[PDB]
RNA sequence: CAUAGGAUAGGCAUUCGUCGAAUUCUUCUCUGCGGGAUUCCUUGUAAUGCACAAGGUGAAAUUUUGGGCAACAGCAGGUCUGUGAUGCUCCUCAAUGUUCUGGGCGACACGCGCACUACAAUGUCAGUGAGAACAAGAAAAACGAGUCGAACCUACUUGAUCAAAAGAGUGGGGAAACCCCGGAAUCACAUAGACUCACUUGGGACCGAGGAUUGCAAUUAUUGGUCGCGCAACGAGGAAUGUCUCGUAGGCGCAGCUCAUCAAACUGUGCCGAUUACGUCCC
């Protein structure tokens, strides 16, 4: 009678997938009955990677002071968002989530190593940079909106889903690539 | 509050000499004329019979009149004494409470009464200074 | 968990040489001899002494070791 | 972009410390022209070796130490 | 209720703690080296330790009659509720409470810095200690003070096991053109019975036993 | 600016009941912008519309309600 | 019984131990039915003071600390045959009080 | 004509939660006398309802829970109490159960995750003098 | 089909059911019995010192004192200073830091004694304040009614 | 089967100032000494060695974590405002002694360190729920009945046929025994609660008027509480700059200490609980 969770009694984990095969390894698709779970994930040094990739987007809502240690907030927070979700696209959303993780970083960047030469970016920074992207400016979206925060989470999670620049990181990880391309 | 807005309604009304802006609740926006706040309010609100849901500019001309004199006369409507502005009053003796135009001139006739004799707390209103026990070497500034 | 002190290294070698027939590849066996022939307080230096004699009995299955005096 | 796989990690680069120097082997599709070709590559984040990435420009290589 | 145990052991150790100034400031040149009190009822007790037991005590136990009564009229004890008593140090090379006394009045006679404090650390030495040091600082030679120190054998310092096997005390030496502080540090030999000296070794020695 | 209006003219309650039904995703700051009514009376707008079963509640909260539209 | 409650307190560890095993070990001999000796709750007692004399240097702290140790034995032995399980020369710094319960 | 009964502990900051395990008629957990359909948040409810539900809802079929939590607010006293009722449902077949039926569900739960059993030893580190907390230090401003 | 017996189980109770569900309904049979002697100081006053504003919920003299009913039901023998524990605040000081108060004892004596004179509440042996067996029956039933979605 | 009512375990139904009796226990609690961790085991680095990385084992894995203690030299650092620590030198009876009385140390065109409070909707309010750890606590060779009282903290009632703040009774506690089932605040809530993007129900500076407590004394408001004021900046901050690698930062309160009265302090403690790195010599 293990009965496989869903996510809040909700959303299944069994379909999961990565578009992009360079993240696979670091977009994990483990199943939850809740994003909290309270785990040492920063002892070792990818092991943030195998935490779950819903759990870390409530990590990323914790900032500034007004959310620090306010997990509970952002789970609820991210349980009204990921119903949004499934109202803009009429799909999982938790495929809608690793779809946007999946594009939401630059796959180059520029850096000073000796000029200003283009280096590459690892699966693991890819998946960092996704998720503080698309919490921030969200996060910068409500700040005096009327819009709430699992309204304008919602929306950066589907815009770089679906690759389009109404997003704040699509538009960030568009002009990093360029520089990148230009700084070779 | 699922109702139809009326015809009369104004988005600033007047009441005690002061605007007043009619978009806002009825206690939040009867806060707005000097004296009265938030505390008092609702205290408006309820010895007048108005519901607090409804918005400001729908207070028709018999209930404005009836709250100009809930807050010129609040003793006889069984507000108690603690509740007042001015309640033990120097050169009075009377308990009052001071609407729109009132808070104004007789804050200035203290500040006149103690300048008049040389009292120390005229004094310091008199050089602009911090009047209480605040240090005013840091943080005046003005 | 890192280098041995003299302390540990000089005493360890004693047991090796006063009591090298009581003394086998285990730690936990001879943690337990070396509590009743060294005379210390700590249990901290007597747990880091069963272990450098536990290594320097492996190296004596093998060969001759430096200083070992074994006579 | 082409994904291809670090096989090696040679050692923190950079003044900083924050690049990584790689050599990352392209894992092309077998039939392909440039199959089996490994490249050495600086990568910027935090990369441990088996770990695959995307290249834009796969043509160039990177000055070594 | 009665003061708690917390307030007893408070206002227990301040009777300790100024038993202990009276008896440094009184039996300094009787060379003074401790107090212990023992308390019940009936009799409260309290043993001096002393190098000098002839002058501690009087002639009749005069000195010890009037060092007596001078507790009991303070603490407002009652006739028959306080008796004391001098004990002597077995060694008086192992009590750095008494040679610091001692050196002070090597100074005070104007012998010299250096004369004197070797006179301690040879007695020291000589009486079993495994070391000792001898720190003399103040204005020893002119107008701006020096300080120097002088050594003998071992000396633990840096353990929290150096309160169990070091014996220190500091006094001062009111010179005439100053002040000099003079200070004496005594590493405890043995003494497995605790006459002089911790039963347990030092925390490193190992020594391994040897077999039958 | 953002001038909101503060209750409802007989024009926009019209939209409330029409347009509102027909939406995905009502939400009662989708409201508040569509039609340019402060949140406070679009969240009052849309708990009638759930219980005439006009819209559906599809997630709700002490804070955040999320309603869509009923497919039949 | 007169279950009378004898209380053992002290400021050093050994001592407390070597007279409340001692006290024990007298209360054996004459099989007096005692309820064993527990171990109430060391109380330690902090005074967080400045080192310096004077107002400089870095704010540094030193914390001092006084643990007091505390037991309680009862045993229901009438009151002068608790006074010869009582009488015994103890350690100096260990005080015992004598309290009848009820 | 019996009485089977196993008390467990489980403890996460300060949080003890003592879980009493007993066989009844009716399977009825309920932590500090709530029935575990009645923890307040919806999230918290989870985590309490996972030691039940990685194992299966048929072991603990006729089963009295009662899970005692003390010490250590909101958060952690849920995890004392999932840990308390995982580790009560193990040393109930610790008894009472032969070892094959056991250790394939001692292993469902360690292999979803680690604290439904052990422990999670992380206490709060001292503050100390100089610093407003364990590690931040005072500011320092060189003019 | 929401409401059923799960399994053997037969009755409820007070902590088997919500607790706000049971507190509303408690509010809501006090106000339409109407023996409930509501104080003409609930109007003007506010609960604390430590609340800025006043309750703005007309009945909630009412929602209190069934609040208090069931902290008298867990807790016998609470006093007036006990539950000033439980309904207090994290006052705001103006550019001070925030301080925990307890609520005034004012309150929650007029809401004892109006349950008192319900006869729900006795005045304890001899600590603070005890449920009447009447009291216990009357948290209980209610609590019943509340599974079974009988709010009223 | 809520006014509109979702999601989520299930031989002997359940609940407990009920200020019940019994009769068996140490699971949690307290704690004096003692076990346990050692690179111990494993298979790449290194190549004899000393050791290292990854994994195992485990409660804990590499100084286990966090502190204490810390040599030798020295600084013309600070302290003569800690001492009945001190040399020299000044003052020494209208005294630079010592006590009263009254002021001042706190005065504000200004410039800086350090906090605190915010600039709001991941919120303010008003409700309601669940629920911590460290801790403190009364008195003398006095005045009263060699023994006992009162000084200290506190529950509980009262005040209450009507605001807080009080003011009073009556218990208890020498502190694991009473406070106390320590009802902290963050948080939580399907609360069918008000506000709805505004310098606004954000913010609470400024000051006006009652009132009550501390004190021998409140004026240059001691402090609390009540109603006003809020039209005082402040919409996230230029050049610059500080701290930090896991139960951590940050947030959150609570004790103790100063204390008759007063914490935006400091010393402690718990609660909620992350981002990033696990690198380098660029500064
Ligand atoms: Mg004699
Ligand atoms: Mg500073
Ligand atoms: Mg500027």
């Amino acid at each position: 009678s293990s009965k496989t969770p869903k996510l809040f009694n909700k959303w299944s984990f069994e379909g999961l997938e990565t578009s992009e095969l360079a993240l696979r390894d670091h977009i994990s698709t483990t199943a939850a009955y809740v994003p909290h779970t309270s785990g040492r994930w920063q002892k070792r040094r990818f092991h943030k990677a195998r935490m779950p990739i819903v759990e870390r987007l409530a990590n990323g809502l914790m900032f500034k002071g007004r959310g620090n240690g306010r997990k509970l907030q952002a789970a609820r927070l991210l349980k009204h968002t990921l119903e949004i979700i499934h109202l803009l696209t009429d799909e999982n959303p938790l495929q809608v989530v690793v779809d946007a993780v999946s594009k939401g970083a630059p796959r180059e960047d520029s850096t000073r190593v000796g000029r200003r030469q283009a280096v590459d970016v690892s699966p693991m920074r890819r998946v960092n940079e996704a998720i503080y992207q698309m919490c921030k400016g969200a996060r910068e979206a409500a700040f005096r909106n009327l819009k709430s925060m699992p309204e304008c989470l919602a929306d950066e999670i589907v815009n770089a889903s679906k690759g389009s620049s109404n997003s704040y990181a699509i538009k960030k990880k568009d002009e990093v690539e360029r520089v990148a391309k230009a700084n070779r | 509050s699922l109702t139809l807005i009326p015809d009369h309604f104004q988005h600033i009304v007047r009441l005690l000499n002061t605007n007043v802006e009619g978009k806002r609740k009825v206690p939040f926006a009867l806060r707005m004329v000097k004296g009265v706040g938030i505390r008092f309010a609702y205290l408006v609100c309820k010895k007048a019979g108005i519901d607090v849901e409804r918005r400001a500019g729908t207070l028709t001309a018999e209930e404005l009149e009836k709250i100009a004199e809930i807050i010129a006369d609040p003793a006889k409507f069984k507000i108690p004494d603690w509740f007042l502005n001015r309640q033990r009053d120097p050169k009075t003796g009377k308990t009052e409470h001071l609407s729109s135009s009132m808070v104004d001139t007789r804050l200035r006739e203290d500040l006149e009464r103690l300048k008049k004799i040389r009292a120390h707390r005229g004094v310091r209103h008199a050089y602009g200074l911090r009047v209480r026990g605040q240090h005013t070497c840091t943080t005046g500034r003005h | 968990g890192k280098i041995r002190t003299k302390t540990v290294k000089r005493a360890s070698r004693q047991v090796v040489e006063k009591y090298y027939s009581k003394l086998n590849f285990d730690f936990y066996q001879n943690k337990r001899v070396i509590m009743d022939v060294t005379i210390a307080e700590s249990k901290k230096l007597k747990n880091k002494i069963a272990g450098y004699t536990t290594h320097i009995m492996k190296r004596l299955a093998r060969g001759p070791v430096r200083g070992i005096s074994l006579k | 972009a082409q994904v291809g796989l670090i096989i090696k990690v040679l050692g923190r680069t950079g003044s900083r410390g924050n690049v990584t120097q790689v050599r990352v082997r392209l894992m092309a599709e077998a039939g392909s022209p440039d199959y089996n070709r490994t490249i050495v590559r600086n990568v910027k984040g935090p990369c441990k070796e088996n770990d695959m990435l995307s290249l834009m420009e796969t043509e160039r290589e990177a000055r070594r130490l | 209720g009665p003061l708690s145990k917390k307030r007893m052991i408070i206002r227990d150790g301040v009777f300790y703690a100024e038993l202990f100034e009276f008896l440094k400031r009184e039996l300094a040149e009787e060379g003074f080296s401790g107090v212990s009190y023992h308390v019940t009822t009936l009799r409260t007790e309290i043993v001096i330790k002393a190098t000098k037991t002839r002058e501690v005590l009087g002639v009749n136990g005069r000195r010890i009659r009037e060092l007596t009564a001078c507790i009991q009229q303070r603490f407002n004890y009652k006739e028959g509720k306080l008796q004391l008593y001098v004990e002597r140090v077995e060694v008086r090379g192992l009590s750095a409470m008494a040679q610091v006394e001692s050196l002070r009045f090597k100074l005070l006679s104007n012998l010299q810095v250096r004369r004197a404090a070797m006179g301690i650390i040879r007695y020291v030495m000589e009486s079993g200690a495994k070391g000792c040091e001898v720190t003399v600082g103040g204005k020893i030679k002119g107008q701006r003070a020096k300080s120097m120190t002088f050594r003998d054998g071992y000396m633990i310092k840096s353990g929290t096991a150096h309160k169990s096997f070091v014996d220190s005390a500091c006094r001062h030496c009111y010179m005439r053109a100053g002040c000099i502080g003079v200070k004496v540090k005594i590493m405890l030999p043995g003494d497995s019975t605790g006459r002089n000296g911790p039963s347990e070794p030092l925390p490193d020695v190992i020594t391994v036993i040897e077999p039958k | 600016a953002l001038q909101n209006a503060v209750m409802f003219d007989k024009e926009t309650y019209d939209k409330l009941r029409s347009e509102v039904p027909k939406y995905k995703l009502i939400t009662p700051s989708i409201i508040s912008d569509r039609l340019k009514i402060a949140v406070s009376i679009a969240a009052a707008g849309l708990k009638q519309l759930c219980r005439e079963k006009l819209i559906r509640l599809v997630s709700c909260s002490s804070k955040t309600r999320v309603y869509t539209r009923i497919v039949q | 019984g007169q279950t009378v409650r004898l209380t053992i307190t002290s400021r050093n560890a050994k001592a407390v131990e070597s007279v409340t095993s001692q006290l024990l070990m007298r209360a054996r001999d004459e099989k007096v039915t005692i309820h064993g000796p527990v171990r109430l709750p060391t109380r330690t007692l902090k005074i967080t003071t400045r080192k310096t004399p004077c107002g400089n240097g870095t704010n540094t702290w030193d914390t001092f600390e006084l643990k007091i140790y505390k037991r309680i034995i009862d045993l229901h032995a009438p009151t002068e045959q608790v006074k010869k399980i009582t009488s015994f020369t103890m350690e100096s710094g260990v005080d015992v009080s004598i309290t009848i319960l009820d | 004509y019996a009485l089977k009964q196993v008390q467990t502990f489980g403890k996460k900051k300060t949080a003890i939660a003592v879980a009493t395990v007993t066989k009844a008629a009716q399977c009825n957990i309920k932590v500090n006398g709530v029935p575990l359909q009645q923890i307040l948040p919806d999230t918290l409810r989870a985590k309490i309802m996972e030691a039940i539900t990685v194992v299966g809802s048929k072991y603990y079929s006729r089963l009295r829970i009662d899970v005692a939590v003390h010490g250590g607010g909101q958060v952690s006293q849920a995890y004392a109490a999932r840990q308390a009722i995982a580790k009560g449902l193990i040393a109930f077949f610790q008894k009472y159960h032969n070892e094959v039926e056991k250790a394939a569900l001692k292993d469902k739960f360690l292999a979803y995750d680690k604290f439904l059993l052990i422990a999670d030893p992380r206490r709060c580190e001292p503050k100390k003098w100089g610093r407003h907390s364990a590690r931040t230090r005072f500011t320092k401003s060189y003019r | 089909n929401k409401i059923h017996r799960i399994g053997k189980r037969k009755g409820a109770s007070l902590k088997d059911v919500s607790a706000w569900r049971w507190i509303k309904t408690a509010a809501r049979h006090f106000k339409q019995e109407g023996k409930i002697f509501v104080p003409n100081c609930t109007e003007i006053m506010k609960s604390s010192h430590g609340r800025e504003r006043a309750p703005q919920n007309p009945d909630w003299y009412y929602i209190r004192c069934a609040a208090v009913l069931r902290a008298i039901y867990l807790r016998p023998g609470v006093g007036y200073g006990g539950l000033s524990k439980r309904f207090g605040n994290k006052k705001n000081y103006g550019s001070r830091p925030e301080h925990t108060v307890t609520s005034s004892t004012g309150p929650l004596h007029w809401a004892c004694k109006s349950l008192t004179k319900l006869g729900l509440v006795e005045p304890g042996a001899q600590s603070g304040q005890r449920l009447t067996r009447k009291g216990h029956k009357f948290a209980d039933s209610l609590a019943f009614q509340v599974q079974i979605r009988k709010f009223g």
